[PDB]
């Protein structure tokens, strides 16, 4: 971080989200003017405000805003930007972008083009790697044209079969085939889907490694032929073939095999003449055998975690390399310093298919920056909007420590002290993963989520002690609210005679069980009797702060009160999971037995229009099954656009509401089963 | 030579004639009188005292305000005539009306308002809304203190139709008076129905089904005569008992 | 709940283009103490929102427009719903907070035949008669006499504020500056400071006394 060295004066970050914020931060920290591009929707995002100047580039969709080649080119033209930084995704690995940038004097901060089209395609990358004397997954080189050829290949490449669409990526077009019939039908369906997904229409058949570990090697190279490998990364916890939880040092690896993998990655990088930061991904089996699989010729999403152990700012190194300066670190200089673990906080519901994207606006957002050893990379601020146009990822949370246990404990504390209200996130899944016994022990594969939760994610299965603690905390909170309700100001006309109730006897309904609780208050200390068990809860009892810190029997806990109703309903986020409880007094509980249960499920197979209007836009297509709280269509009425949500989970039979069709109140909008 | 006297005479003659002989004549072919003629018919002969006749925005400011006597009892009146000029209930118009209500509430005498928006530009400056708000505040303040009577003698539209509603009694003139917030053209633009002005806000609509107006009279002279007769019933203020007259 | 808590969520809650709507209940929840709000008539005349909340521990009555429902336009039902709530809050010394996004009155022949004039006058009377402290915040729109309806400065509105997206005009001068230069709004505040500002005002106006002429009772346009 020496400003004396001459460096590019203007850098334009052609990206959005947390990566743009990170690039802007590291450019500001070395004294470089920054330009950030944005769409019309992201006119008030964090990265736009962090930059020195910004220019709108087009409409909401990314196909016309962050992929509008010309618009970015003239955006550079007005601001006379000296360098361009693509981050990851979007235009990071586009050859036409690199060529168009090279047409002018402005330099593209990234790998050279030749490497980009060398590693862009999978078959040629595998052939080069085999020529680069590095281990590769067993298989047949070339493109298989017919299913009979696929089964003939499977005859010798082993019974397990892995079919993968050429090029593309993002966890698409990858399937498992077991039998010959499975091989042929999977090949046929993948060939059919290749045109729809990528259009390359090329497939690869390989040997599927059982219980693999997706290890990653970060490589940094300059234009002088110097290549360095910076430790490793383990990326095993994945759903839909997408990384979720990563660790900087790999607990499986040892010094010798780490050195071997680093040397192989450096040799492969030299064989391609890489001149930036990249990643080489290996699939290490149980027998410490690593096979090369794909090379990302761009900055990695999980790059910050390996910055914690090494202590190096990767983006600064890429900028310096682009300037032309040589590398200031040698292979011996690289060493591991502690442990680091990071997690991806998405805006998705973890209870459906291990995560289903959600939308909404953030009514509350707070990060645990004050906690020890916590770093948050987020392009989100309170009041931000999670739309359907971009990746619904909210943040990246990084925790480092002296060893793995300290890092994991800090990660759990940070997850407990992290506030998101407005959308549905996956913090519960993250906490359950980091506190799982197998993860702590270190035995994890790429099918961790599949076999640990066969049926699916259900939440934190809380034990007897934890259940007693939760019931005690909920009862104490209820009694605290009741006590606060009695604190009025002096009236001097009708003085308030505070009731002298000593013991609150309560009925608490959790899941499908009813518990009897006896709570007593002694100032800031509550004594709770839960079915014979005696608990002692002490706290400051601040009923307005989003985060509440309590001490139950000495054990420190952090809880959140998401919801609270006068009818006794309460939602408590405890140990990362949201639990619904119903607290009543004993008299109210006894009298509740005479209340007849009211059926309200009904059918609701027809969605009557709530307000009269004329439909002008239709967000979905008929026959597309949707869940609750999802966009349907846009109705224009009296110069007002109104958007509704789907009513029932049932499959959409037909979207009756269509553009140009007037739909008055009480008319069917979307037919449901 | 001093031009002050001739300037004063010219100002008085312009205020009396208003917009000219052509404008009063055009008002006459519509079967309606002017503000000053209505005031002369309503009040006792030789009892009207006008206020702020020299205040300009053009003298008069399209409203005639003053005090008079009906059968010997004091009353405060204002009369609107926007056909001559102005076309805006924004500037000194609202100030004059507010001041006349202030005098009435200070003394403790009823207020009679002859509403005739006529040809008024509803697309004028923001001063119109402020004046309307001030007038509404004064009507609410005077409610229950002094009686307030409104006589709609012409087409009243926009936000000005809330001042008559806040008064105690509202009267209309058949075939020449209207009360509506939104014009028929905007109604057709929004609701998409063909409605004429008379059946949207006419006297019959507001006296038979709307329940806004209290009575409808044949024409201006009949309306003013009935207004005098009705005013003879009420007390001058809530501080006074119900009037007692000679009985036979 | 600190009285100076910032609410940065309100900075971008109002869409730039006037053709889009938003939820006023979100603003109300963001501003009030503990995000707790007891709504009155939540399922009737949904184009206006009335309810009880607390600011700095003091009970306040809240009235606002709902641009989601009928573009926030005022009609007979909403006028009657708001008027009685305002009258009750005034009768029992409960301060009033208003959020204004009204584009006008709902046009049509049904509204005229139902007596929209009388019920609009009810709302005007309810806002003008109140002698309790009242604080008004204009979020986006205030058109025509409707702006006069919801406690303009000229109806003895104690303090009036406007967000940078507020726009006051007679008909559909596209900025609040004509209102600011003429004293129609005390200040143009940032949306994130709203709550804080309101609290300060409620601390000042707690000792407000006004004097009005004697009467047995006035004449509501009932
Ligand atoms: N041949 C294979 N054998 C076993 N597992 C595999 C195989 N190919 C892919 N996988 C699994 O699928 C994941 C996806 O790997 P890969 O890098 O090919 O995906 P991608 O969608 O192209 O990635 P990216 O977004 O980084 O370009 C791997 O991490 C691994 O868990
Ligand atoms: C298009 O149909 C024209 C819209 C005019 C209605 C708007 S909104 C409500 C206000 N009341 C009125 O008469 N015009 C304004
Ligand atoms: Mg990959």
């Amino acid at each position: 971080y020496d400003p004396n060295e001459k460096t590019f004066d203007k850098i334009l970050v052609a990206n959005r989200g947390e990566i743009a914020c990170r690039v802007i931060r590291t450019c500001k920290k070395m004294g470089i003017k920054t330009v950030a591009i944005h769409s019309d929707v992201d006119a008030s995002s964090v990265h736009v405000k962090m930059a020195d100047e910004a220019v709108c580039v087009g409409p909401a969709p990314t196909s016309k805003s962050y992929l509008n080649m010309d618009a970015i080119m003239e955006a550079i033209k007005k601001t006379r930007a000296q360098a361009v930084h693509p981050g990851y995704g979007f235009l990071s690995e586009n050859k036409e972008f690199a060529r168009c940038l090279a047409a002018e004097d402005v330099v593209f901060i990234g790998p050279d083009t030749h490497a980009i089209q060398a590693m862009g395609d999978k078959i040629e990358s595998k052939l080069l790697a085999k020529k680069a004397e590095v281990n590769t997954i067993p298989g047949f080189d070339g493109v298989v044209k017919d299913a009979e050829e696929a089964v003939r290949i499977a005859r010798e490449i082993g019974y397990p079969v892995m079919i993968k669409a050429s090029a593309g990526g993002g966890g698409k077009g990858m399937r498992i085939a077991w039998d010959d019939e499975e091989t042929r039908d999977g090949f046929r369906l993948s060939s059919q889907e290749a045109a729809s997904s990528f259009g390359d229409d090329r497939l690869l058949i390989e040997k599927f490694i059982d219980n693999p570990r997706h290890i990653e090697i970060q490589v940094l190279g300059d234009k002088h032929g110097n290549a360095l490998w910076l430790n490793e990364r383990e990326c095993s916890i994945q759903r839909r073939n997408q990384k979720v939880v990563e660790e900087a040092p790999s607990i499986f690896l040892d010094a010798e095999t780490r050195r071997a993998m680093g040397e192989q990655a450096v040799a492969l990088a030299r064989a391609v003449k890489y001149s930036s930061a990249g990643t080489v991904e290996f699939l290490v089996d149980s027998k410490k055998n690593f096979y090369f699989l794909e090379m990302n010729t761009r900055l990695q999403v999980e790059h910050p975690v390996t910055e914690c152990i090494t202590g190096l700012d990767l983006v600064q190194e890429m900028i310096r390399v682009a300037k032309g300066y040589p590398l200031r670190h040698k292979q011996a200089d690289i060493r591991i310093n502690g442990w680091a673990v990071e997690c991806r906080v998405y805006a998705e519901d973890p209870y459906k298919s291990f995560g289903l994207p959600s939308i909404g606006r953030l009514s509350q957002y707070q990060e645990p920056l004050h906690l020890p050893g916590v770093r948050v990379d987020s392009g989100i601020q309170p009041g931000s909007d999670i739309s359907i146009y971009y990746d619904p990822m909210i943040s990246k949370l990084i925790t480092y420590g002296s060893d793995r246990t300290e890092a994991l404990k800090r990660m759990a504390d940070a997850l407990d002290n992290y506030v998101i209200r407005g959308v549905t996130h996956n913090i519960a899944l993250l906490r359950e993963v980091i506190i799982n016994s197998r993860f702590v022990k270190g035995d994890i594969s790429t099918k961790f989520l599949s076999d640990v939760y066969p049926d699916g994610f259900k939440g934190h299965m809380l034990t007897k002690s934890e259940k007693n603690q939760l019931l005690a905390i909920a009862s104490s909170l209820f009694v605290a609210f009741q006590l606060r309700a009695q604190h009025f100001q002096e009236n001097s006309r009708m003085p308030v005679i505070k009731p002298d109730i000593a013991n609150w006897e309560l009925s608490v309904k959790l899941h499908d069980k009813v518990h009897t609780v006896v709570a007593s208050n002694n100032g800031s200390v509550f004594s709770v009797e839960v079915d014979g068990s005696k608990l002692n809860v002490t706290s400051t009892w601040n009923l307005a702060s989003p985060l509440l810190s309590v001490s139950v029997d000495g054990t420190q806990r952090t809880v959140q009160c998401l919801s609270r109703e006068a009818g006794g309903n309460m939602s408590i986020q405890f140990l990362g999971t949201v639990y619904k409880v119903n607290i009543l007094t004993r008299l109210a509980a006894e009298l509740n037995k005479f209340m007849l249960e009211k059926v309200t499920e009904d059918t609701s197979s027809v969605l009557r229009s709530p307000m009269p209007g004329v439909v002008v836009a239709v967000s979905v297509k008929p026959g597309d099954a949707v869940a609750e709280g999802q966009e349907i269509c846009v109705i224009e009425a009296m110069k007002m656009q109104n958007s509704m949500t789907a009513g029932k989970t049932g499959t959409v039979k037909s979207v009756h509401c269509q553009a140009g069709d007037t739909v008055g109140e009480g008319d069917l909008l979307v037919e449901l089963e | 030579a001093t031009s002050v006297n001739e300037r004063i005479e010219n100002k008085r003659r312009t205020a009396l004639l208003g917009g000219g002989q052509r404008r009063i004549d055009a008002q006459h072919k519509r079967g309606k009188l002017t503000a000053r003629e209505r005031i002369s018919l309503l009040l006792d002969p030789g009892s009207f005292v006008e206020s702020d006749m020299f205040v300009e925005h053009f003298p008069g400011d399209s409203v005639v305000t003053g005090r008079g006597r009906i059968n010997g009892r004091l009353v405060y009146v204002f009369s609107q005539d926007f056909t001559v000029f102005g076309g805006s209930l924004s500037g000194a118009h609202a100030q004059k009306i507010c001041k006349i209500m202030d005098q009435a509430i200070t003394v403790g005498a009823p207020v009679i308002g002859l509403n005739d928006s006529g040809g008024a530009q509803i697309q004028e400056g923001v001063e119109s809304l402020a004046g309307y708000a001030d007038i509404f505040l004064r009507n609410v303040t005077a409610s229950g203190v002094i009686p307030q009577i409104s006589l709609i003698m012409g087409p009243c539209a926009g936000g000005a139709v809330y001042s008559p509603a806040l008064t105690d009694f509202t009267f209309m003139v058949k075939d020449t008076s209207y009360l509506f917030i939104t014009g028929p053209d905007v109604v057709k633009s929004v609701t998409n129905e063909d409605v004429t002005q008379e059946e949207l806000g006419g006297a019959k609509t507001h006296t038979t089904m709307s329940g806004v107006a209290h009575r409808a009279f044949e024409n201006d002279v009949d309306a003013l005569c009935n207004l005098r007769d009705f005013f003879n019933y009420l007390p001058l203020s809530s501080q006074d008992p119900a009037p007692v007259r000679e009985c036979h | 709940d600190p009285s100076d808590r910032l609410v940065p969520e309100l900075d971008t809650i109002v869409p730039l283009e006037s053709t889009k709507a938003y939820n006023m209940v979100d603003i109300i929840h963001s501003v009030v103490d503990e995000r707790e709000f007891f709504e009155i008539m939540p399922n009737y005349a949904k184009n206006i929102i009335v309810g009880f909340a607390r600011m700095n521990g003091r009970t306040v009555g809240i009235v606002g427009n709902q641009p989601k429902v009928a573009s926030g336009c005022l009609d007979i039902n909403s006028s009657v719903k708001g008027a009685r709530f305002v009258r009750f809050c005034d009768a029992f010394n409960i301060p009033l907070i208003t959020f204004v996004d009204v584009p006008g009155f709902l046009p049509g022949t049904a509204q005229e035949y139902g007596g929209i004039i009388r019920h609009g006058a009810k709302l005007l009377y309810a806002f003008a008669e109140a002698t309790v402290p009242k604080v008004t915040v204009i979020t986006r729109k205030a058109y025509g006499g409707a702006y006069d309806v919801m406690s303009s400065k000229h109806l003895c509105g104690d303090t009036n504020y406007a967000w940078p997206t507020a726009e006051i005009a007679v008909m559909g001068f596209a900025n609040p500056f004509p209102a600011a230069v003429r004293g129609f709004v005390d200040d143009i505040i940032q949306p994130s400071s709203t709550r804080a500002r309101i609290c300060c005002d409620l601390d000042v106006l707690a000792s407000k006394k006004v004097q009005r002429p004697w009467r047995k009772h006035a004449n509501i346009p009932l």
